[PDB]
């Protein structure tokens, strides 16, 4: 419930672990798409929304029409950022300790004209 | 106020191979399906004009879907209702439960919550088109919504008028900015001519602060404006002409400027006294010439747009009869 | 590689928390991953550190994927070639 | 409960005094401290044998009597 | 006088937009040979896009998206481009290097 | 309206004032009622506006189910201000370096301007400022001492007059500090010391604390401490004003102290700088958030089993049991080129291998089990078919500990259709990559199911690449044991019988 | 294990870039990966013949005397320069190493000798007739190829335009330039044809290009793993041979310990003169 990842091992009918060492091996091989698959699609991977105007977690819902940033009542500019529920929990826990995490989305880039 | 604005956004391309077959056509179509008809960046988007700049069709790298994305900088036509704007047509949707709701029927959608504290508002009946004035508060353009949200009340003209203290002379560089505002009036003035002169007279007399009988129209070369009760027999100065003469070195406006209630707001007439020989309850406003001219120029557009919109809203006698109570309400406060 | 990293700043630096703090001070997330998350976070907050997202540890902690290997380069659709060789679906 | 001697397949209901069964290896209800399951376990490829002097080894292949030397 | 701290959002100023600067073709300095990573990425992206939409310029027929993408890469028909980001100058530019896979050398992927 | 695709390019850490908590809070905790029937009590620590942890109700804030809502923060208005547990030392330093009567510093800004910004404040705090006199205030700076019984209490002993500095008084003190002082001292605008006092703490999103325990203790959860904090805040009088030289009733002092202690334990309890559930205790250690969840992850679609030798498998092949090939699936998107090849899998279903398990309809955006499928169901372009693993499909073969980049390699699967075999089988010469032996060693195998992952595995992580060791640049694989001895015997010039020769039949039989 | 994790996090952010350099967020750690820009798995040990030869032996073996032209004297002089540079550099490596000794075997990206031998065997045509023009063409081809060799670190566009080459790239290509000079000396490739020579050069360039390190490589993790693995063998082995214990010295190296804490310190001082060093009694005094 907390992290959203599979449960632990065969005893709980969960998944199997790919610890830090496996991630080091995969990064050394350069297998980033394999990492995406295993650690996001087969794991707690999720979509998180951040307001570009203030770099804070926005509120977005397509089915029920919601497009809302708390800090930017108007002027909200929401972009969707691929993340992991574990990372979102990490950032929420950091915020819980009065540490304000501000995410700077990569700037938009345009051709000369 | 219809205007041009420039936006920046990112579009998700779900079928990059098919999208790139015709980028321009696909790009415009996607923008219209997403933004047109919604509030975005403290504005309401009416129609997309074009794309100023865009980016190549990048491919998402943080997920295993093959979808692409594109940054686009497009200019659209947006409407930003300010404070004190006059909305001619506001159909009441719900008056019961001491709650008065009305949605405008003009080019710029807006939902107005009319307070029940004022008695005049309670006179409104559901399904009746009634002119409204937006309150001093700013309009909330909640992003994503399909219409603005504001609060206003039935337009009862007020006698309280404000003088503005003019100290700095208007700079030719500043003049160029104002000429754009002047251009808006010219189009509005031309449109007013097309509307029959009989219908404008009824409404302008109704919303004139002072009661006036049928008299000779105070005709001007710019427009045939109506007459009014002269205050101190002063000579009004045609602001529209002034800017026209301002382009001819006639930029002397250091004296005081004001438009007392006895002036028909639509007509471009300004009583520029040398001194503050006004019944101004509040002290003159120490403002620059640009601030004053912009303040007064936008006032003309607000009222001029109001009259033209009134004629179109009420073009048959059946409707005018249906809202006799509304018209009579202005008479009660008429002074 | 070992020697060049350990002598990057002109002085011999360790392969430890002290050495990392001297080579990549702004990388708050990487140093958090190594050890002492709470102390690193406190110093970063009081310092108001700005942490660029690079390397392996920082994107991983931010939930993203490192921009290395297959993700180093960018792929962009070739509009000209597609326009000249392909037909729109709505035919 | 369930009858004694019943094939307890994966994803079945065995009411005990524990219905779920996800061991993936079929079992049999030995008794109904109750609900005993017994498996007929033979020597399988991958089982580990060892001589008395250490020498642990894994059964990697099984051959018919005709193929043995 | 007493000062009340504003919120972090008010102080925050979002990064200004950048302008793509395509280095002229003759001023490129990166390798004219696909790296193994780049070829793998090209093939994977093209295969996924084929999965989304089956249109292709390959004459031969294959029953799986991966083979179509690999053969498009080897026969120089893949409709993608490779953009190498050299530097992001603080002035607000993103200097890049656009390469056409149909003309570059292809590594040994088998 | 749609949210475009973006990626984080930088993270900025800053101290969060109560103003931020007020701005970013969906709800405001008012009542202490844990639950109102089945649904969460409104205005409580479980208010659905903050998020949802059950399938019965959705997120009021963003109308999402338990999944797809990221947790939505809240607020709690503290009647008495509270010092931030995470920045006690900063408060101490600022008190040491700042005049209490006025905001002007009691030290020389030029005395430390030369130092780099992060050190300036530390050096000023270290410098002795116990007896100095403020230039604009005739007051002499007192002596600041930290109580030895807690980590969050500050005493001001002035000429032997001991007085406790309550959080409201500290807030007043820091309120007068001018911005120029913080800038010169090194800290930035966002780190103004006034922020270090909170009058409204943040209630964590419900996501961080999913252990609501609905459905009917000894375990201790973060929710209990938050409920205690809410109750004690309710106990405190709402309008309490403290003054530097003012006394307070004993019970009030104890209540404020216990609220401070509750907040401190909630944020940091076991952090060093048993029933101690802390937000910050979750981060450190091998079992902490960062090392167990973010760095490394549990994954689906993965198998583990014992390994065995098989001389008939190539170096780059692994023998996969049939049952595992049925459990793990490969997702194929139906298309015009795919349809004919995918039809046999669809028809076989779960009855005969090769088959399938599920199909995802593109029109309906839903997945259906193949077994219960209705006859009307067909394979239309755009659907995803989850077929079985067949011979030739690549897979990732891993042995732990993963000490080398060869510790994970991609092997072409060979499905062992014999139901008896239940072990992964690889050529003995392949054990060099993984440093493995057929002595009971186990290995992990997972089959890529996404087109991009499959392409990456087949083109990049094939074991063919790990033939030459990165560590040493020499070969990794070759003949071992029986193969070496047999090579010697075959190439041996003379045998005990005589010359090492064979007839045509046996020469052919060598290559068969 | 512990030092393995510490090293991994220390070297994590070292990633190759589009210039083939190693950097940590644009901050250089190496001007060129490994100072050669090559993958660790694309190298094979090769022997340099000229290193240990005497002056007279080198002249006898490599100085081609078929044609009385200054070009061949220049080529032999280039071989001599390369030999002297190799000696001077690697003799110096001896002078700041306890026991590291000069060798004539180095790991190179391409085994030129193997290419030449395979081409000769595949297309054997006997002793070719002495064609003076052909020899000069082959020499010019090898000279131009050596000059353009550093461009393998750049595209073929810059090679065509002949833009300036960085000095560090020239240095990176120096070793392979010397090996090519040795293995393609006019004496060695006397039977090779011009078409065969062009094929050999193209194959050499292709093999060189295929050996360069990829752009997104996480080389820091590779180094961490490759150096952590042998440590465990040292840890156990040092225990059996046991200051100088398995863990004491690696910690000293990887913690930048001060000299005071440097246990098992040593020095290798040498006698003032080449003559007195032979005597052991003087050394003992
Ligand atoms: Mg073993
Ligand atoms: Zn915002
Ligand atoms: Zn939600
Ligand atoms: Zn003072």
């Amino acid at each position: 419930a907390l992290t959203g990842q599979p449960l632990d091992g065969k005893r709980s009918h969960g998944g199997l672990r790919l610890g830090e060492m496996e991630h080091w091996v995969l990064t050394a091989q350069g297998a980033m798409q394999t990492i995406i698959e295993k650690s996001h699609d087969d794991s707690d991977g999720c979509i998180s929304y951040i307001c570009r105007n203030c770099g804070e977690p926005a509120i977005y819902n397509a089915s029920h029409p919601i497009y809302k940033c708390m800090n930017c009542d108007v002027q909200a500019d929401i972009g969707m950022v691929d993340s992991r529920r574990s990372s979102i929990v990490f950032q929420h826990e950091m915020r819980a300790a009065n540490v304000n995490i501000t995410s700077v989305l990569s700037p938009r880039v345009f051709q000369p004209a | 106020m219809i205007d041009q604005k420039i936006f920046e956004t990112t579009l998700n391309i779900d079928d990059p191979t098919n999208f790139c077959t015709n980028v321009e056509a696909h790009l415009l179509k996607e923008l219209e399906n997403i933004y047109v008809g919604k509030c975005f960046k403290n504005s309401f988007i009416l129609n997309i004009t074009g794309v100023i700049q865009r980016s190549p069709c990048f491919i998402m790298r943080t997920n295993n879907s093959g979808r692409g994305y594109m940054h686009v900088r497009f200019s659209a036509v947006v409407s930003y209702l300010n404070a004190f704007d006059l909305i001619a047509a506001v159909k009441i949707i719900k008056n019961d439960s001491n709650i008065i709701l009305g949605e405008s029927l003009l080019t710029e959608p807006v939902t107005i919550v009319i307070p029940s504290s004022e008695s005049q508002n309670n006179v409104a009946e559901v399904g009746q088109i009634v002119p409204v004035q937006l309150a001093n508060s700013s309009v909330y353009y909640i992003p994503g919504r399909q219409q603005a949200s504001a609060t206003g009340s039935i337009f009862i003209p007020k006698h309280t008028f404000s003088v503005y203290h003019v100290q700095e002379e208007l700079t030719q560089e500043q003049a160029l900015n104002l000429t754009k505002l002047v251009n808006i009036i010219e189009m509005l003035l031309e449109s007013r001519s097309k509307k029959d002169f009989k219908q404008i007279c009824f409404f302008e007399k109704l919303y004139y602060t002072y009661s006036i009988s049928s008299d000779e129209i105070l005709d001007l070369k710019i427009w045939k404006g109506p007459k009014g009760k002269e205050m101190s027999r002063l000579k009004p100065c045609n602001v529209l002409s002034f800017l026209y003469d301002a382009l001819k070195n006639k930029s002397s406006s250091l004296g005081f400027w004001a438009r007392p209630p006895n002036l028909l707001k639509s007509s471009p007439l300004a009583y520029q006294q040398d001194q503050n020989s006004f019944n101004a309850t509040e002290l003159p406003i120490i403002c620059s010439a640009e601030v004053m001219f912009v303040t007064l120029l936008k006032e003309i557009i607000n009222y001029l747009q109001f009259m033209n919109d009134l004629c179109d809203t009420f073009n048959n006698e059946q409707l005018i009869k249906r809202h006799e109570n509304i018209w009579m309400l202005i008479e009660q406060r008429k002074i | 590689m070992y020697a060049d990293l350990m002598t990057r700043t002109g002085q011999v630096t360790s392969l430890e928390k002290a050495g990392l703090n001297a080579r990549e001070p702004s990388n708050v997330l990487l140093r958090m991953a190594l050890s002492s998350p709470v102390q690193v976070l406190t110093d970063a907050a009081v310092d108001s550190a700005v942490n660029p997202i690079y390397g392996i540890a920082a994107p991983t902690l931010m939930g993203s994927v490192p921009r290395i290997g297959t993700m180093y380069s960018d792929i962009i659709m070739d509009e000209k070639y597609i326009t000249e060789n392909y037909k729109s679906v709505d035919s | 409960f369930v009858p004694v001697g019943t094939v307890v397949k994966k994803g079945d209901i065995i009411i005990g005094k524990s219905v779920m069964y996800g061991f993936d290896e079929p079992a049999v209800v030995d008794a109904v401290g109750l609900m005993r399951l017994r498996y007929e376990r033979n020597l399988n490829i991958g089982d580990k044998m060892s001589s008395r002097s250490g020498n642990k080894g894994i059964a990697a292949l099984a051959l018919p009597t005709s193929d043995m030397p | 006088e007493i000062v009340e701290s504003p919120s972090i959002c008010e102080g925050f100023v979002q990064a200004s937009s950048q302008t793509l600067v395509i280095i002229p073709d003759n001023e490129r300095i990166t390798s004219n040979v696909l790296t193994t990573f780049e070829a793998t990425r090209l093939v994977a992206v093209r295969a996924q896009q084929l999965a989304i939409n089956g249109s292709t310029m390959l004459k031969k027929k294959y029953s799986s998206p991966i083979d179509i993408a690999k053969q498009e890469l080897f026969n120089r028909k893949i409709p993608l481009l490779v953009m190498r980001c050299i530097k992001v100058t603080p002035e607000g530019q993103k200097i890049v290097e656009i390469w056409n896979p149909r003309e570059m050398g292809i590594p040994l992927l088998d | 309206m749609e949210a475009g695709y973006a990626e984080i390019a930088a993270v900025q850490f800053n101290i969060a004032g109560d103003n931020d908590h007020k701005r970013q809070g969906v709800m405001e905790v008012t009542i202490s009622n844990l639950f109102e029937g089945t649904l969460p009590a409104e205005g409580g620590i479980y208010d659905a506006r903050m998020g949802t942890t059950d399938h019965h109700y959705k997120c009021i804030t963003c109308s999402h189910q338990r999944k797809q809502c990221m947790g939505h923060p809240g607020i709690l208005q503290m009647h008495a201000p509270v010092l931030q547990p995470l920045f006690i030392a900063e408060i101490r330093r600022w008190l040491r370096v700042i005049c209490l009567n006025c905001g002007a510093p009691i030290v020389d800004l030029k005395r430390y301007e030369h130092l780099i910004r992060p050190k300036r404040l530390i050096e000023a705090a270290s410098s002795q400022t116990e007896g100095k006199q403020c230039y604009v205030c005739k007051a002499v700076h007192p002596k600041i001492v930290k109580d030895s019984e807690d980590y969050f209490t500050f005493w001001v002993d002035q000429q032997g007059k001991i007085d406790k500095l309550y959080p409201q008084i500290i807030r007043e003190i820091f309120s007068r500090v001018t911005y120029d002082t913080v800038v010169k001292l090194g800290r930035s605008k966002n780190s103004h010391p006034e922020k270090l006092v909170l009058k409204a703490i943040q209630i964590p999103p419900i996501s961080i604390r999913p252990g609501i325990r609905l459905g009917i203790q000894s375990f201790h959860d973060i929710n209990n401490v938050i409920q205690y904090l809410v109750r004690k805040n309710l106990l405190i009088p709402k309008d309490l004003q403290i003054v530097r030289g003012q006394k307070i009733p004993l019970n009030i002092d104890r209540n404020l102290q216990t609220i401070q202690q509750l907040y401190y334990n909630f944020l940091l309890d076991s952090v060093s700088t048993r029933p101690a559930p802390s937000i910050m205790r979750r981060l450190p250690r091998k079992e902490g958030r960062i090392r167990k969840s973010l760095l490394g992850s549990q994954v689906w679609s993965i198998s583990r089993s014992t390994i065995c030798g098989n001389s008939d498998l190539h170096l780059d092949e692994v023998g996969y049991p049939i049952s595992f090939a049925r459990t793990l699936q490969v997702a194929e998107t139906v298309q015009h080129y795919n349809i004919n090849r995918l039809m046999p899998y669809f028809l076989n279903g779960k009855r005969q291998y090769p088959g399938c398990s599920r199909v995802y309809k593109q029109i309906t955006q839903s997945v259906h089990d193949i077994e219960g499928l209705k006859q009307d169901f067909r394979l239309e372009v755009g659907d995803i078919l989850y077929r079985d693993v067949v011979t030739g499909d690549v897979a990732f073969f891993n042995r732990q500990p993963s000490l080398e980049r060869s510790s994970i390699g991609v092997h072409r699967i060979v499905v062992l259709e014999n139901p008896k075999i239940s072990t992964f089988q690889m050529n003995v010469s392949a054990c060099a990559w993984y440093n493995a032996d057929f002595d009971g060693d186990q290995m992990n195998l997972w089959v890529p199911w996404s087109v991009m992952s499959r392409v990456e595995a087949e083109l990049l992580c094939s074991v063919r690449n790990w033939f030459i060791s990165t560590k040493s640049s020499g070969p990794v694989n070759g003949q071992v044991q029986d193969s070496t001895v047999g090579s010697f015997l075959l190439t041996r010039t003379n045998t005990p019988m005589g010359k090492n020769v064979m007839n045509k039949l046996h020469a052919m039989g060598l290559f068969q | 294990g512990y030092a393995n994790r510490k090293a991994i996090f220390g070297l994590q952010s070292c990633i190759v870039d589009y210039y083939r350099r190693v950097s940590i967020d644009t901050r250089l750690v190496q001007q060129l990966y490994g100072e050669d820009g090559l993958d660790a798995r694309q190298l094979e040990t090769v022997r340099f013949e000229t290193i240990m030869l005497s002056d007279q032996e080198l002249e006898d073996k490599f100085k081609y005397t078929g044609i009385q032209s200054p070009l061949f004297e220049e080529e032999f002089s280039r071989l001599k320069k390369d030999r002297d540079k190799y000696r001077q550099i690697f003799l110096n490596v001896e002078n700041f190493n306890f026991s590291q000794l000069l060798t004539d075997v180095r790991q190179v990206p391409v085994n030129v000798a193997s290419i030449v031998k395979n081409i000769l065997l595949s297309s054997t045509s006997g002793v070719l007739p002495f064609d003076e023009k052909s020899i000069l063409q082959k020499y010019a081809m090898v000279k131009t190829f050596c000059k353009n060799l550093p461009y393998v670190f750049i595209n073929n566009i810059q090679e065509r335009l002949q833009t300036p080459i960085p000095v560090y790239l020239k240095r990176a290509a120096a070793l392979m330039r010397m090996l090519i000079r040795i293995e393609l000396a006019t004496v060695k490739t006397l039977n090779i044809t011009c078409e065969q020579m062009s094929a050999i050069l193209d194959l050499i360039r292709l093999q060189y290009t295929q050996s360069l390190i990829n752009y997104g490589e996480a080389v820091g993790i590779l180094a961490a793993q490759s150096v952590s693995e042998p440590l465990t063998q040292y840890m156990l082995d040092s225990h059996h041979r046991s200051n100088k214990s398995g863990i004491v010295r690696p910690q000293e190296i990887f913690s930048a310990k001060p000299v005071e804490a440097e246990q098992s310190s040593e020095m290798l001082l040498r006698l003032k003169n080449p003559e007195v060093e032979t005597n052991k009694t003087y050394a003992q005094e």
